[PDB]
RNA sequence: UGUAAGUGUAAAGGCAUAAGGUAGCUUAACUGUAAGACUGACAAGUCGAACAGAUACGAAAGUAGGUCUUAGUGAUCUGGC
RNA sequence: GGACGCUGUCUCAACGUGGAGCUCGGUGAAAUUGAAGUAUCGGUGAAGAUGCCGAUUACUUGUGGUUAGACGGAAAGACCC
RNA sequence: GGGACUGACACCUGCCCGGUGCUGGAAGGUUAAGAGGAGAUGUUAGUUUAUGCGAAGCAUUGAAUUUAAGCCCCAGUAAAC
RNA sequence: ACAUUACCGAAGCUUUGGAUCUUAACGAAAGUUAAGAUGGUAGGGGAGCGUUCUGUAAGCCAGAGAAGUUAAGCUGGAAAGUUUGAUGGAGGUAUCAGAAGUGAGAAUGCAGGUAUGAGUAACGAAAAAAUGGGUGAGAUUCCCAUUCGCCGAAAACCUAAGGUUUCCUGGGUAAAGGUCGUCUUCCCAGGGUUAGUCGGCCCCUAAGGCAAAGCUGAAAAGUGUAGUCGAUGGGAAACGGGUU
RNA sequence: CUCUAGUCUGUUUAAAAAGGCAGGGAUGAGCUGUGAAUAGGAGUGAAAGGCUAAACAAACUCGGAGAUAGCUGGUUCUCCC
RNA sequence: GUCUGUAAUAAGCAAAAAAGUUACAAAAUAUUUAUAUAGAAGAAUAAUCUGGAAAGUUUAACCAAAGAAGGUGAUAGUCCUGUAAUUUAAAUGUAAAUAUCUUUUUAAAAUGUUCCUGAGUAGGACGAGGCACGAGAAACCUUGUUUGAAGCUGGGGAGACCACUCUCCAAGGCUAAAUACUAGAAAGCUACCGAUAGAGAAGAGUACCGUGAGGGAAAGGUGAAAAGAACCCCGGGAGGGGAGUGAAAUAGAACUGAAACCGUAGACUUACAAGCAGUCAAAGCCGUAAUUUAUUGCGGUGAUGGCGUGCCUUUUGCAUAAUGAACCUGCGAGUUAUCAUGUCUAGCAAGAUUAAAGCAUAGAAGUGCUGGAGUCGAAGCGAAAGCGAGUCUUAAAAGGGCGAUUU
RNA sequence: GGAGAAGCAAACAUUUAUUGAUCCCAAGAUUACCGAAUGGAGUAAUCCAGCUAGCAAGAUGCUAGCUAUCUAUUAUUUAAAUAAUAGAGGCGAUACCAGGGGAAGUGAACCAUCUAAGUACCCUGAGGAAAAGAAAUCAAAGAGAUUCCCUUAGUAGUGGCGA
């Protein structure tokens, strides 16, 4: 309890589990100037994604217990 | 940072021509302090419960398995709390010449404190067990009064 | 819990310097140089136990050469026609009898000259 | 003679069924999606049949989710509508 | 910058004097040091060799001198980045 | 009395006020806190068939008006930079 | 240069043993055979040697000789291990399990000891020594005598600032003296400093410090008047000779 | 009595800045004795980035402190794959 | 109860309780075999062998509420000091309990009327601080500069604010225990150190260094007992050679005495030679053992031949003339505490497990029960409400993303 | 408590102790001078005194006893001034506690917000503990002062939403 080990909040916030390993998170690039931008780009930005599985590990050890 | 002395450096840095060093007490240093050394720490853990009485069960049933070692005695009692009536007893039952473990089914407070003077004697009650004392006896005598009592101890 | 003896270095010290026993100089007390000259003269023993078999094959070609010098063989006849008669015989053995018992190696030459 | 011309804009790859020129009508320069892929450290980028809604043109079959294609772009946080 | 006088500054060095140096007796350091039955030449090689190749030369060991080398000793280059 | 620059003495010390400083001057342009509460917002007794509106109280707010120095501006000053 | 037949030549290949691992087969397993595969920095995995301490151990091995060092011999695939002499004169160790301040050749590492240069440079200013006698185990160096040389606005004499017994007498030569030493400012013991006039103390103030009150500051304190200290200054008084 | 131009010696020095030849001032902006005063971002400075206890482009001592180094050095028994 | 005597209440006296630990304060006593600062008693071995010496070997006992630990000529339960369980207090300190004494009540419930219930305070505005919360919609608390109320028909708080409702009563002052700490005093424990270790210091803040603040070492061991060498000999002494003491005199001012380093003696080799000094072959000579005996082995030296660019760092690459070490001996570097995750082992199992803490036992920082508060699994999806083996995206299981029924 | 003792250590002499020593515990006496140092001063361990008393008192003689400051309380027109008492001054503890002041080396791979951290240090106060403490409290549960552990939980939030 002297040595908890602390989580990353600010990855804490982007970043989510599901259940067996996955990370789940939000596109990037639909915050901003978007008229340009086509529909379908916009549309297929707005669903949610998974990343990469070779952030996993890295991740994991930012939220250690999330 | 607990050795006696100051935090000076020595010497400067360059032209001195001797190795560079920032405090006397440097581990390096003959007297320094010491790196990586020992420091209080706690020892002590507890074993799941479950473990423990798996363990207890299985050291008595490694005593018993041995008709010879393992001796079982009616109850009786040092009324005078001596210590010659109780060398006697043992003396009467253990034959290897070594480790004597006395089981007892209660507190009775006169054996113990007759027995607490033997030479390789351990007396326990049946609710205080030691697994190493249990492990190392090479005699081991017990109590009707102590069996009853570990049956209904371990059986639960 | 200090665990100190130094009862360790010695003993290294002293087996390295019972093999070091006859070096030159400073070579057979000092523990750097001792140990520095014998581990390079282990690597050489290695070395050399190969080059042995070399050295031997050599010599015995070298003898055998100098014991045909008389007759009007030259050894590479002499290995041809040893060969081509079937007469399995060894360097070093031919080499120890052109010394021991030299009319058998002779006899052997007239008969290889076929 | 047979594309050497011309394709808003560099060059290249293409362009006769024309992707070039002209005229009529028109707003698909759409909403929800998207099997399957290309390229790719990652973040990203790109193509996409087909389906529901609702249009434009056409007799219809069908085509249209901007521009012949590939450059004209900017993450997150913060704030405004 | 020039001139006079004066001179071993020089042509051009020689001799003498005092303290060291040299020998013996007494006292007795130093930086330095992987050690060492540590030659030269033409080569070779982390591109300048006591240590490698080929060849040449050289009895063993000291002392007084001389610094060409051991990229000598001394100061984790001050210049440059 | 303090600061700056020059440095006995002799003859002299020319031109430039745009730039940047310093001195003086407020007619305007601009400008903070403080006064000033147009108006807007939340809450609700009540009204409204009810929403909507919504008095008072309690809060969150804010414009037009007022306002100093400074800056822009108007001059002077070089043995001021 | 072109032909014929050879030989030499590596840790390559073959042959002769021996070790481990993988796979396959045989075998009840254990293991036995068939095949191949075992250079290696950074780096990953596995198996061991040795050291200290604790339990096993109120055990076992030691005064008939324990640990430790030392000599010879022997053994294991490596760390390493155990037998016998000599030394040593009092504590060690087998099996299993546990815990680390657990293994050193280098960090211009730290500490101690000892080499090297080397019996080499130096022995601290170009004022200078010589002989005789004496003392003594021992004399270029100590004592005395006679000569010589040096300083002489000093290298002489007397008081400060400073040192603190270094002063005198007797005794001594571990060490210290850049040599020697009977000598010394070195060591040991004892002795030695006598003030109304000298220098202080004291009565005075300068430079300056402190400072009730007053004033100002988170605190500590900072300014600051009356007062009090503060000589390198101003203030009563002695000279000559002799003596250890 | 005070300072150090020129030159030489010294340079593992007799001396952690001196010595031998000499040189400048020497009735004054002179030299010197004994006290006292000014302290680290401060003092003092006839002005050299000089001096403030042999070290000053920000002293020394203790403490934060085992400061931090993407840099340099070191990191101890064996065998098998 | 303004004065006197009457219906009508207070100031004092019977009747009880609390108190120096807050709740009023100050003590004095005796009383307690309560305790602290000295003490008292305290169990039970002889012989034999080796040896300088016995406690040890061997054969037999004996004590034990005492086999904790030291010393004694080698290793002691029974030799000594002590240890277990008991116990000494005139005097003093500290604790309780008892009364002395002290103070207080000399009463309580019963209904509405006017009064009181903490003011420059609550709060507001501005500039700051403390709340985990950095102005953020910023509550709450403290505050400097200013402004400023209500008075129970009241006021504060409930993370801007308002309403209703719910809770509490500020602007007065006190309070033991659970907690933190040990320079130290007493009694102990140790998988803590055993003289480069442990406190800097087994002899010390000393020697020494600096004007000062301050910095700061090194040096332990004769034997069981001085029984410290009577006396003689060489020598000025020192030192040594005998004689004595001792088990040992290379124990004689020091146990064991290694390596670096310095020697002496003997064996062999070396003055025609170019050697990272070693390795592979190898005659002669010396020592020793065999085979009857001059040939083989093991040993030591070694003429001569072949091969051979120290080691460690750092580099594409080092014999490198790149770095580092004078040599030897000691010391000198992935450790500890927690959390995350993987593996191995052990146990249980859709369940696993306690943390703090309490009691018993004895004094023996144990281990046995008790302790289910909590944590991780058992359901997921979605920003979330919400719905759930489905859910999100959308009207669409229409198709997808994440799930799964297969733990 | 009982037979040696003259410290930490004996030497070599000379006494002490059974008339109960040495030693140990408790109380008491003595207790030079300096130091908060306090009669004034000062270069701490040393000068200068006043008043009273005793030494033949006396000429810079000696020994004793008083004469510092601050706060509170009264004897006063608490101020000025004494007087009367009571309590403080300094040290320890290179620890703990409360209050006041308050960094930086660092991390963010710069750095200024932020971090380190209310840590180091300084200053003023106390105590055996200190501080806090008997709700104008928590917080959506119905609990009931303060303080210290276990959990909630590395969660809620917060952050150039970077560390």
């Amino acid at each position: 309890m002297a040595n908890k080990m602390k989580t990353r909040k600010s990855a804490k916030k982007r970043y989510s589990f599901t259940v067996n390993g996955k990370v789940k998170y939000k596109k990037q690039n639909l915050r901003h100037i978007l008229t340009k931008k086509s529909s379908k780009r916009k549309r297929n930005l707005r669903k949610s994604g998974n990343l990469s599985c070779f952030e996993v590990k890295r991740i994991k050890t930012l939220l250690p217990y999330g | 940072s607990e050795v006696r002395g100051s935090s000076k450096k020595p010497w400067k840095q360059k032209g001195t021509g001797r190795a560079r060093v920032g405090t006397k007490r440097n581990p390096v240093w003959i007297g320094g302090g010491i790196a990586l050394g020992p420091k209080p720490r706690d020892y002590s853990y507890r074993l799941p419960k479950k473990v423990k009485k798996l363990a207890f069960k299985s050291v008595l049933s490694l005593r018993a398995a041995d008709e010879n070692s393992f001796k079982v005695i009616e109850n009786f009692n040092v009324e005078s709390g001596k210590t010659k009536d109780l060398a006697l007893i043992i003396k009467n039952f253990a034959s290897f010449n070594g480790k004597v473990v006395i089981l007892l089914g209660n507190d009775d407070q006169m054996i113990k404190r007759a027995g607490k003077n033997i030479r390789d004697l351990k007396i326990l009650s049946f609710d205080k067990l030691r697994v190493v004392d249990l492990f190392y006896a090479k005699n081991l005598i017990a109590l009707e009064s102590a069996v009853n009592k570990l049956n209904e101890f371990y059986i639960k | 819990a200090r665990a100190k003896n130094g009862t360790v270095h010695v003993a290294r010290r002293k087996r390295i310097l019972k093999k070091t026993k006859g070096f030159w100089g400073t070579k057979k007390s000092n523990y750097k140089k001792a140990k520095d000259t014998l581990r390079k003269g282990m690597m050489y023993a290695t070395r050399d136990r190969k080059v042995r078999k070399r050295d031997f094959r050599r010599l015995w070609i070298s003898r055998i050469s100098a014991a045909l010098s008389d007759t009007g063989v030259t050894y590479s006849r002499f290995i041809e026609g040893l060969l081509k008669s079937n007469i399995k015989i060894n360097r070093k053995i031919l080499s120890n009898l052109a010394i021991e018992d030299v009319e058998a190696f002779k006899k052997i030459v007239l008969e290889i000259r076929r």
